[PDB]
């Protein structure tokens, strides 16, 4: 008849059955976990050159029937199911068989070939940590903004952009070398840090995405339309962020001073026991964890605009924060700066694997714990030592009950979480 | 107390599943969680506080300071009060912080103290008692300084007072320091 | 600086015993609060209670009513009542 | 353990499914399981 | 083990005395210190152990310390400090 009288309803019926050689064997290993972690492209890249073998073998003359000659070994499959070829099989037994190390060198070059789109960012963010500046800025917030936001493909023409942007930048550089710092790297000392190291990469990137098949205000309407759409990858990375942002806490915590002030290298210990209470470790604490409450908040209620729209506010504000009012209240820029860079680093992480969370969308299966997955002796002794810290499971439980849909009240929520840890 | 719950809950029955009261759940989990982020965050922001505009200051009203040689007599000792007691102004601050600009520790420490909390002593130099001493223990003295194969100690101790009445808990704080003389030097042949 | 007269007993306790004697003592009675819920569910959800306060009530009649025996029987069928959970069910349940 | 295991997780996917009422009923159905200790030896019974 | 070998010695490095009168002022009062603070040698252990040997509990107590624990203070017998008094307050001194 109602909801009370449905929680008190229950009966019987209701349960009614029906040395030298560690050595070798640590780069063998390297080698297998590199294979496995790029099998996948080593099978597209052998398919791929399969056919192109084929295609170039038949060029007598003229190649005219692009699906018939090639379907000598329906055209919508990804598998192999194809013909022998003796040099081909050669080939791949000598870079098999004969190689220690070549093979090594191999494995890492077609790794690197795999992936191309992840160390071109990292090259940029790198660039961009060493040589702080105005110049170098643009180029990172409009990566966290265009490139890791575009969801079927890296981008269209950002990459483009990125040629004209280091182009135009390289170039008035070099010109200025016959508050400039903060207006750009025009200084007469080393000026093409990573410069040369970005646009080889960037041109890589370009090579190996032709060569394997692809392209090189209403516009944002759509943009921003296609965030929003049906069965996308649907993976959720959530502890990964946590991580970070665990990493970031302790960070904060054993370097603190280089946001003061004036860095002295002191302790925390100490001036806790001191009683003095530094006014940037409390800051930084208390902005720290109001981001992870309204993360939590966000992965919770399960929304991508506001997930997005949390990750432009963030990025924005804490690209301004550096580079800035940061550095202009104490003279020790970025370069010099010790753990800054760092600190920074370890939030392009964070928002790599945001934007990557807004791209994919949410899962539908969450809520369940990221220990509570498989039943070893080390899970339950760290899930143990997690309930045991104060305040972190009755925190994270009513979070939960608040921010997640259900008919239930707090106490049999909280009935239901023990039993699941008791039963665990 | 089971039937009470019973029957205050017959009393206003729920629809069968109604997802929940929007507004009753957030305001209960609202102030569950501001409760637990207040208790965690509670003794840091507070203390923060405190250290920040809303403390008091404290400034001695009292500082005394003596000079004693061995354990004969106090050789010199001497107070002040609030007619020698200058507190820093905006200008000396600026001064004292030039000063020790070369050292970042130092500046820190400085930082750490607000115009109006550090104050300067002003000690006059002769002292303020007549040296009361039995002449047997005058000659004693006279006659370690000579020969003595040990070595004397040379107390200066200071010694603070501050009001309780604005806010505090310990009124007095002190602290000597102490040197030595090695003997056949020439400071105690200098004393004698 | 000083703490003002008014806040002087929270400045007593150092941030340290202020963490100590105050955050985990919230911290344990928070955690008390739900610490073992799932063992207190028989006594705890009852559908209907009307027949076992009834019981109470012919219990408390009858200790001043004289008939001490009925007493005596009244408080054995509660024990044997808390002593089986299945009788507990069978007398919780929601009648017409 | 592993039915009431699969009770519980079966509670947190519908919680997220949104068909409430079989979290109210799989809710209704793990107090009854923890109020009688008979079905609980029955449920936590080892099969072949 | 505290008691034992572990323990610190704990030395005193200043001893002051004053003999005192009513409450008019200190008659005498005298300090010492280092040169004047004479620590017991194996010795004269020797003869304070032989003073006591007659009596059981002297000798208990005397055996619970280790020869660098216990120290002679040589009190100059002058006075220190000249016996400043106000001349009427002699006079009442001596009239009481
Ligand atoms: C100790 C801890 C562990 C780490 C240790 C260090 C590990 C370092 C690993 C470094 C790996 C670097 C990998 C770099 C890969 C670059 C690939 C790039 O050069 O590709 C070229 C193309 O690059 C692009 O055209 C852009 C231009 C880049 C120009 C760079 C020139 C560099 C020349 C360096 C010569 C060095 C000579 C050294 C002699 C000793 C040619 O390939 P391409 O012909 O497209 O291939 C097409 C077919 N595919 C796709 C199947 C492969
Ligand atoms: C401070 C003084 C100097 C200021 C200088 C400012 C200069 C601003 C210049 C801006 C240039 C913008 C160039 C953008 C190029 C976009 C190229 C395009 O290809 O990208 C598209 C995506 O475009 C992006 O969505 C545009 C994002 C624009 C965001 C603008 C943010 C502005 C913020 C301003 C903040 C200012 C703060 C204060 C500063 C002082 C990709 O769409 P695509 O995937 O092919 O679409 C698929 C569907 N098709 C097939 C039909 C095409
Ligand atoms: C000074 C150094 C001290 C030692 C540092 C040691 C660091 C070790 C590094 C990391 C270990 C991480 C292991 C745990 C990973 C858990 C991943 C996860 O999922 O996290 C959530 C985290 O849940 C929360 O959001 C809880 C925290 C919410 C409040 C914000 C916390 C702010 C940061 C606090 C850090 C701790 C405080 C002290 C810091 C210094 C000492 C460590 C819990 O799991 P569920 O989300 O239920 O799983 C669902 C997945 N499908």
């Amino acid at each position: 008849l109602d909801h009370a009288t449905v929680i008190h309803s229950g009966d019987y019926f209701l349960f009614e059955s029906d040395l030298w050689v560690l050595g070798q064997a640590t780069v063998d290993g390297l080698t297998r976990w590199l294979r496995a972690f790029t099998k996948h492209h080593r099978t597209m890249s052998d398919v791929l050159c399969a056919e192109r073998y084929l295609l170039t073998q038949e060029l007598l003359r003229v190649g005219e029937v692009r699906r018939g000659v090639l379907d000598q070994l329906a055209s919508e499959l990804l598998l192999d199911r194809r013909l022998h070829i003796p040099e081909l099989e050669e080939a791949e037994r000598f870079e098999a068989q004969q190689g220690r190390t070549l093979r090594l060198l191999r494995a890492g070059y077609q790794c690197v070939a795999a992936h191309s789109e992840l160390l071109c960012y990292f090259i940029i963010i790198l660039n961009h940590m060493v040589t702080a500046s105005a110049a170098s800025l643009v180029l990172p917030v409009l990566v966290f903004l265009w490139a890791m936001l575009t969801i079927p493909r890296p981008s269209k023409r950002f990459w483009m952009t990125a040629i004209v942007f280091t182009e135009v930048m390289v170039v008035t550089k070099y010109l200025f070398q016959f508050p400039p710092r903060i207006l750009g790297l025009e200084k007469t000392d080393s000026y093409i840090k990573y410069d040369l190291v970005q646009l080889m990469a960037l041109f890589f990137h370009r090579s190996q995405l032709l060569c394997y098949g692809l392209w090189d205000q209403p516009l944002q309407r759509f943009f921003h339309d296609i965030l929003h759409t049906k069965y996308r990858a649907a993976t959720d990375v959530y502890a990964l962020m946590f991580l970070a942002d665990i990493v970031d806490i302790i960070i904060i915590i054993f370097g603190f001073w280089a946001f003061g002030k004036h860095s002295a290298a002191t302790d925390i210990a100490s001036s806790l026991s001191d009683d003095q209470v530094p006014q940037a470790f409390l800051f930084m604490l208390l902005v720290q964890f109001g981001t992870m409450v309204i993360d939590r908040a966000l992965y919770l209620r399960k929304t991508v605009l506001g997930k997005l729209a949390f990750q432009v506010v963030l990025v924005v504000a804490i690209h301004i924060w550096m580079f800035f009012i940061l550095p202009a209240v104490t003279e020790r820029m970025f370069s010099q700066n010790a753990v800054a860079q760092l600190w920074y680093f370890v939030k392009c992480i964070y928002f790599a694997l945001s934007a990557y969370q807004i791209r994919c969308g949410y899962p539908t299966r969450i809520l369940g714990n990221f220990l509570t997955k498989k039943y070893n002796h080390l899970n339950l002794f760290l899930f143990q030592g997690f309930r045991l810290v104060p305040f972190l499971v009755e925190l994270r439980a009513v979070m939960d009950w608040v921010w997640t849909d259900t008919t239930l009240s707090l106490s049999n929520w909280m009935c239901v979480e023990d039993i699941y840890a008791n039963i665990f | 107390i089971i039937k009470c719950s019973r029957e205050t809950e017959k009393k206003y029955p729920q629809p069968k599943g109604q997802k929940k009261k929007k507004i009753v759940k957030y305001g209960m989990g609202g102030l569950i969680i501001l409760f637990l982020i207040a208790i965690i965050w509670f003794p840091l922001l507070f203390m923060s506080l405190i250290r920040s505009v809303v403390g008091v200051v404290n400034q001695p009203i009292d500082v005394t300071v003596t000079l004693k040689l061995g354990g004969y007599e106090p050789l010199f000792t001497m107070s002040a009060q609030q007619p020698s007691i200058v507190p820093f102004t905006p200008q000396a601050y600026e001064e004292l912080s030039q000063q020790f600009d070369p050292y970042p520790l130092a500046m820190q420490f400085i930082s750490q103290y607000s115009p109006e909390d550090i104050v300067t002593a002003q000690i006059e130099g002769s002292s303020g008692a007549l040296w009361r001493i039995s002449p047997p223990s005058r000659a004693q003295m006279k006659q370690e300084l000579y020969n003595g194969t040990a070595d004397i100690t040379l107390r200066f101790t200071w010694n603070f007072q501050r009001d309780l009445a604005k806010g505090g808990t310990v009124e007095y704080t002190n602290e000597k320091h102490t040197l030595e003389l090695a003997p056949n030097s020439t400071a105690r042949r200098q004393l004698a | 600086k000083v703490s003002p007269p008014s806040l002087g007993f929270l400045a007593g306790y150092g941030i340290v015993g202020l963490y100590v004697e105050i955050v985990l003592v919230v911290g344990k009675f928070v955690r008390g609060f739900f610490s073992e819920i799932s063992h207190s569910i028989m006594f705890e959800e009852l559908p209907c209670v009307d027949r076992i306060l009834k019981l109470c009530q012919d219990i408390f009649l009858v200790r001043e009513t004289r008939e001490l025996e009925l007493e005596e029987e009244l408080y054995a069928k509660l024990i044997f009542l808390y002593r089986s959970p299945e009788t507990m069910i069978k007398w919780t349940r929601e009648r017409e």
